[PDB]
């Protein structure tokens, strides 16, 4: 519950936050996920009546989390993990 | 079993952080993405209207 | 300074500010932050580096809020807008137009871009648009030939 803070407190300070989203950017730019992004809001743009920022956001996220490679969530997921190993206590 | 629970709320916690980057890292390339798109459809709709009038 | 630059704005461009402010403004308070700033600026074609960003606004921070207000956000992009080099956004606009990238505005990309923009228009009228500055008799519109339509003004 609150130790929780006391983690994702601790994840920014010690610069891992930092680290592990630049590897997520670095990875998701690899594999060509950001003009997927992008393919996927201009398409919905035209389907939709809307230019809602958020609306537009809430049909575009569904897809594109599908489109993320099991290799980078898998090494993602492992960073994570080893991160939090070293930390909760014993 | 006091490993067994150490275990399950890594597991959980891990997939929760990860669920918070990834989404943190869509919110910032869509918003790039909207301003890409607005930027467009201003000149489309500037020279369209330009071309019309002429 | 407020007066000598929406005077020489268009009307166009006043909203264009406007509505890039608005897209990013989440709260619709009037305020954006620094990753807010950088996109709307980008959504009216403007890359800044980090450092020119945070320098801007600490210029206008009149509150130490680190945020830019709407009102100092048009002034600064107002200047801006105005420095534009005109041949440049023709060209990109041209770019736009040629979606299919033929080098040549057909029918089917100004029919297109017109159901885009919720333009209602007869067949016959989107030719007229065509025929009328088409000056290789080609049936079809190149860069020079839609250069030539925008730098008319």
């Amino acid at each position: 519950a609150q130790l929780k803070s006391q983690i994702q407190q601790y994840l920014v300070e010690s610069g891992n936050y930092e680290l592990i989203s630049n590897e997520l950017k670095a990875r998701l730019l690899q594999e060509g996920w950001v003009d997927k992004v992008k393919d996927l809001t201009k398409s919905e743009m035209n389907i939709n009546e809307s230019t809602n920022f958020t609306q537009i956001l809430s049909t575009v996220e569904p897809k594109a989390l599908e489109m993320v490679s099991d290799s980078t969530r898998e090494t993602v997921l492992k960073q994570i993990r080893e991160f939090l190993e070293e930390i909760v206590d014993t | 079993s006091e490993a067994n629970y150490r275990k399950d709320f890594i597991d959980t916690m891990t997939r929760e952080l990860y669920d918070a980057f990834l989404h943190e890292r869509l919110y910032l390339i869509y918003m790039d993405s909207r301003a890409e798109l607005k930027r467009n459809s201003t000149l489309k709709k500037k020279f369209f209207e330009k071309w019309q009038a002429s | 300074q407020s007066g000598p630059l929406n005077s020489e704005l268009l009307e166009e461009q006043k909203q264009e500010i406007y509505e890039a402010f608005s897209l990013f403004d989440m709260n619709n308070d009037g305020f954006l932050d620094y990753h807010e700033l950088k996109v709307a600026m980008k959504a009216l074609g403007f890359e800044l580096p980090k450092r020119e960003i945070l320098d801007l606004i600490d210029e206008y921070d009149s509150e130490g809020r680190h945020l830019m207000k709407y009102d100092d956000f048009y002034i600064v992009m107002g200047e801006k807008i105005l420095k534009r080099d005109p041949l440049d956004e023709i060209k990109r606009a041209f770019q736009l137009f040629d979606d299919d990238h033929t080098g040549k505005i057909s029918i089917k990309n100004l029919r297109r871009v017109a159901k885009e923009l919720g333009e209602t228009l007869t067949d016959e009228e989107l030719r007229a648009m065509i025929e009328e500055f088409d000056l290789d008799g080609d049936g079809e519109i190149n860069e020079n030939e839609f250069i030539a339509i925008c730098t008319d003004s």
